[PDB]
DNA sequence: CTTTCCAACGAAGGCCTCAAAGCGGTCCAAA
DNA sequence: TTTGGACCGCTTTGAGGCCTTCGTTGGAAACG
């Protein structure tokens, strides 16, 4: 099942994000973070392992497409890009970013940081580091997301994904 | 100084 | 500027004369 | 005699001081008014010595120093591993047995150096110190052999026990009045686990988690196959395989490590590294009572 | 709150500017008189 | 230590203890054989200044750069902040930025949560090299922005501070 | 200066160029000028790693100097001796400097520390005459030695060792290329280990292939010959995986590489190495040699 | 056909480290 | 000002890592 940004209709000002990866509790924990604060916006958290995701006919709108990658493993890239083929092409239009996992500690990180870039670069899809084991690093992360949710929502008044990807694009 | 200062803002 | 021109002189003369 | 004064010596260094009390509680070969007579605040040379003069003052032996050794390793049984031999094909009397028993093993050679100590859920404790046909036994490499009446089972802790196995195993068959006496391959350094192996006498509604079905199912998989009794603390595993490829057979070989195994291999499901239903060969190690394994296709 | 920061900050760092200024000051002269000193003795 | 101990007809650096002894004997001055002690005293800094010599920007520079990075992997602080505030208030002096410091924050800005050391990271962009602008993009002003688009206004006004003194020292 | 060219090609060292193919070491027997005893000593022998920045007027004549100073620093920490010996033949170019050993003798070497640098020109092309360039060191023996030899080393030279440290990546393609290596002699059979990230001490799964084995599958995913490619590793771990699926259905990919060990020589994520084979030997160096750069750079 | 040694390497005793706690010195609360 | 109490200091020391030695079948090599 290919999901589509553009299926159903939103709630009275509402938002939603999912978060696909391997580590349960770091999406949990995570999880957490987003919402140990919430806004004027209700927010809605969903948390798989692979897509394409399950069905269910009570899905609402899925506005923001997140997945969490570990250097630390290949099982979790090889999980991304298996998942990568059950999404069209607009979710890559600034509704989907990459979240690496424990790419400070040099030594921990099994796969090699260019291989992410490179994979990152070739979707032109935003790319985010951080650490989820710290607790400082977690909250940061978890404001950046919920404002660019809030960007990417439509909440805000005059930008859109596309606006946000062109504003996030690197340049090589 | 007022870089001190702007930091103790984001502290709230 | 002027300063490190200074130095630069004197240490090549100083070396100069040895 | 010297040769059992410098033993209790080395036994007693290899007590901790904290629990030395305890030790003179169990072994009781000394009267208390001498246990008075030492305190054990003082220095560690001035207490062994002291414990020296007592055992010299009345008379030392070996059946009395083997009996401390055993009771030291009764209250460590954390430094040897140990293995489990078992015996196949109704009366039983300790005397007799313990008689049969020391004939056989004098019969061995000439003489072995046996000691015997029952102990709870009869447990008998018998220490071993090997000796050739020209030499007195000696009590620096022992063995124990740990034996339960009416039953199919032994331990054995295996440090110089390789130069003569079939000798221990025959010997305890035929005092245990049993035939066949076989070796399985099951090999751990936490005796209890063994023991109980081988007889077997072991919120935040706003997240919506998709994917909840793959989930419980993988948790109730391996709550099932485990289940919430603590596992028993096994901490080796080894792994001889020979299969085909079929993707001349590989041949592999894989060792299992880890301080308490059958917990990270309870946290694997659910923590995504390996598949909900575990395969056979890690699900029936406390099933099968087997620690080393070799399948072929 | 941020403008008062900054003007204590500028007028902390302009004292500094004027203290190293000072002390560059007589490294200048020294030198000076130092090379002086050298291109006359030789 | 996080600064070496000073270890020693040119003048001795043990003897250096007055600005006039310094103003005589600055021709015969002999280099340390560890220079992280002219960080916290101004007067060889003085010397430092105009030295231009080239092994000792080299042997700085691999001493500041593994200084950092020890640090930093050690830190995951307060003895950290204060080594960076030493570091800031020495390059507010020789009016010229270092490179071990501009290595460190291009390999570190990445990594950066924006949160760390964030007062001390923001000192540092300000004392930039002057170099064209179309290198630093591609691997420093990228995660700047990155940054800049998703952090806090305060933060907003923060890097708008650094920029500008940045510009001022260009 | 050169400082501004330095500057110039770290700003080119960016993330994105493609990993370079390795020319796979062949069978090459010690050089003339190598003492096959002082390699022998080197050689069986655990080392661990350390980075060093260029050494500052660092001359090989006064080495008497060298040993008496470091006595005399160890006398002041505080029947030992330092004992200061050049070892020729093993520098990978002309341009590389001459390596030597230093040693601790108790007046039987407990210390031994190498210092060396091999096919290393990158950080000489970026280097003034005064220095000297060996960012390779090789310690072993006890940690207080170690650490007082680099308490004198950075009071004298203005350096400092770091701790070398390996990641997957790296590890992986070092293996593959030692078993792309050639070996007379399989004298051991290859050995990988893993450790599962968790708080408390989990499993740590040992992966052993018989050298036979591991030769043929090589040969089977090795397509250029004699150079190793990204593409052999990435199906080498491919396979491995797949096979180790196909027996447990366990997930190795999702576990951290931590040592891996081969018929010639065995790397430890945390900076172990030990080195069997001399045909390669130099070859190693060279490889670790780039890492040292590229804790420099 | 027999005997002894090198090898494969396994293993456990011993070296070496440090994390633990009791004893000792010193500061500060109370008489 | 004097005395007791609690702090931190110091030494003692218990346990784990680890190198090396002992033991060694099993095969190879010499042979009454």
């Amino acid at each position: 099942s290919v999901l589509r940004p553009l299926d159903k209709l939103p709630g009275l000002n509402t938002a939603t994000i999912l978060l696909v990866g391997t580590e349960d509790a770091l999406l949990q924990q995570l999880a957490d973070s987003m919402l140990k604060e919430d806004c004027a916006s209700e927010l809605k958290v969903h948390l798989a392992k692979s897509l394409p995701l399950p069905s269910s006919v009570n899905r609402p709108r899925i506005d923001l497409i997140v997945f969490v990658v570990n250097l630390h493993s290949k099982y979790s890239l090889q999980n991304t890009e298996e998942s990568l083929r059950h999404v069209d092409a607009s979710f890559f239009l600034g509704k989907v970013c990459f979240l690496a996992t424990g790419a400070g500690r040099e030594s921990h990180c099994s796969i090699h940081r260019h291989t992410v870039v490179k994979l990152a670069h070739t979707y032109q899809s935003p790319l985010l580091y951080c650490d989820l084991e710290v607790e400082g690093f977690r909250a940061t992360m978890a404001q950046r997301l919920v404002r660019v949710l809030q960007i990417c929502a439509g909440h805000v008044p005059g930008v859109s994904a596309l606006n946000l990807l062109s504003l996030l694009r690197s340049s090589e | 100084g007022v870089l001190a200062h702007l930091e103790r803002l984001e502290t709230q | 500027q002027a300063s490190e021109s200074k130095l630069l002189e004197i240490q090549t003369e100083k070396n100069k004369q040895k | 005699d010297e040769t059992v004064a410098e033993f209790i010596k080395r036994t007693i260094l290899k007590i901790p001081m904290n629990e030395l009390t305890t030790i003179l509680k169990a072994w009781d070969f000394l009267s208390e008014n001498q246990l008075q007579t030492v305190n054990f605040r003082q220095r560690k040379e001035s207490v062994v010595q002291h414990l020296i003069h007592l055992c010299e003052e009345k008379r030392a032996s070996i059946s009395d120093a083997a009996l401390l050794d055993i009771i030291y390793m009764q209250f460590h049984q954390h430094q040897k591993v140990w293995e489990v031999f078992q015996m196949s094909k109704d009366l039983f009397d300790m005397k007799q047995f313990k008689n049969s028993f020391k004939k056989i093993l004098q019969r061995a050679l000439k003489n072995v150096t046996v000691s015997f100590r029952e102990t709870e859920e009869n447990a008998v404790w018998i220490r071993i110190a090997w000796g050739t046909q020209y030499t007195k036994p000696n009590q620096y490499k022992p063995t124990y052999v740990v034996y339960y009446s009416q039953t199919p089972y032994a331990f054995t802790s295996s440090s110089m026990l390789r130069r003569n196995t079939p000798l221990l195993g025959q010997a305890l068959t035929i005092a245990s009045k049993h035939h066949q006496i076989v070796k399985m391959d099951l090999r751990s350094r936490y005796l209890d686990s063994l023991k109980a192996i081988v007889f077997k006498q072991y919120m935040d509604s706003r997240i919506i988690h998709e994917n909840i079905v793959e989930k419980e199912r993988v948790q109730r998989i391996t709550q099932e196959t485990f289940g919430d009794y603590p596992q028993p603390q096994l901490e080796f595993a080894q792994y001889k395989l020979e299969t085909k490829f079929k993707s001349e057979p590989l041949r592999c070989l894989i060792k299992f490590s880890s301080p308490h195994l059958l917990e990270a291999l309870k946290s694997l499901a659910p923590a995504g590294i390996a598949d909900a239903p575990l395969s056979p060969l890690l699900t029936c190690i406390p099933n099968k009572r087997m620690n080393y394994f070799k399948i072929r296709d | 709150s941020t403008k008062e920061s900054k003007n204590e900050k500028l007028k902390e760092d302009l004292e500094r500017e004027q203290r190293w200024l000072d002390e560059q000051q007589q490294i200048m002269e020294s030198l000076n008189v130092l090379h002086s000193e050298l291109k006359n003795k030789v | 230590s996080v600064i070496p101990v000073l270890n020693s007809g040119s003048f001795p650096l043990e003897q250096l203890q007055s600005f006039p002894q310094l103003l005589q004997n600055i021709h015969c001055l002999e280099l340390p054989s560890q220079m992280g002690s002219v960080l916290n005293n101004s007067l060889l800094l003085h010397y430092i200044n105009c030295v231009r010599d080239e092994p000792v920007l080299l042997r700085f520079y691999y001493w500041l750069s593994q200084t950092l990075q020890e640090e930093c992997i050690w830190y995951k602080g307060k003895e950290f902040t204060n080594f960076l505030d030493t570091i800031i208030r020495a390059e507010c002096f020789l009016q010229e930025g270092f490179y071990s410091c501009e290595a460190f924050l291009y390999k570190s800005l990445p990594l950066w949560d924006g949160l760390c050391c964030r007062s001390q990271f923001l000192q540092l962009v300000s004392w930039i090299p002057f170099s064209s602008f179309s290198e630093v993009k591609p691997l420093l002003f990228d995660h700047l922005a990155q940054l800049f688009f998703t952090s806090t206004i305060y933060f907003k006004c923060s890097v708008l501070q650094s920029l500008k003194e940045l510009l001022q020292n260009w | 200066p050169l400082q501004k060219r330095l500057e110039s090609v770290r700003k080119q060292s960016s993330f994105i160029l493609t990993p370079p193919r390795r020319k796979i070491p062949q069978c090459s027997q010690l050089q003339e000028d190598v003492d096959p005893q002082k390699v022998a000593f080197l050689l069986h022998k655990q080392w661990t790693l350390y980075s060093l920045t260029p050494l500052y007027k660092f001359s090989y004549s006064n080495l008497k100097e060298y040993s008496r100073l470091l006595n005399a620093f160890i006398v002041a920490e505080k029947n030992i001796k330092v004992i200061f010996s050049t070892l020729l033949g093993m520098k990978g170019t002309q341009r590389d400097p001459e390596a030597f050993l230093v040693q601790i003798v108790s007046k039987k070497v407990l210390w031994t520390g190498w210092f060396c640098c091999v096919f290393g020109d990158s950080l000489l092309e970026t280097v003034s005459e005064d220095f000297t360039c060996l960012p390779l060191f090789l310690a072993n023996g006890a940690e207080s030695n170690t650490a007082i030899i680099g308490t004198w080393f950075q009071k004298t030279f203005d350096c400092y060792f770091s701790p070398l440290a390996i990641n997957a990546f790296n590890l992986s393609w070092m293996a593959a290329m030692w078993t792309a290596c050639k070996m007379d002699h399989y004298v051991a059979t290859t050995e990988f280990l893993w450790s599962v990230p968790c708080s408390p001490q989990s499993l740590d799964i040992s992966f052993a292939i018989h050298p036979e084995d591991a030769k043929a599958l090589w040969d089977s995913v090795h397509k250029t010959p004699g150079e190793v490619t990204q593409e052999e590793v990435d199906l080498f771990m491919d396979c491995l995986y797949s096979h180790f699926h196909r027996h447990f259905k366990i997930h190795l990919s999702a576990t951290r590489l931590v040592r891996v060990s081969t018929s010639v020589a065995s790397a430890h994520t945390d900076g172990k190495i030990k080195i069997l084979c001399h045909k390669y030997l130099i070859g190693v160096l060279a490889y670790l040699t780039e890492l040292a750069i590229f804790q420099i750079e």
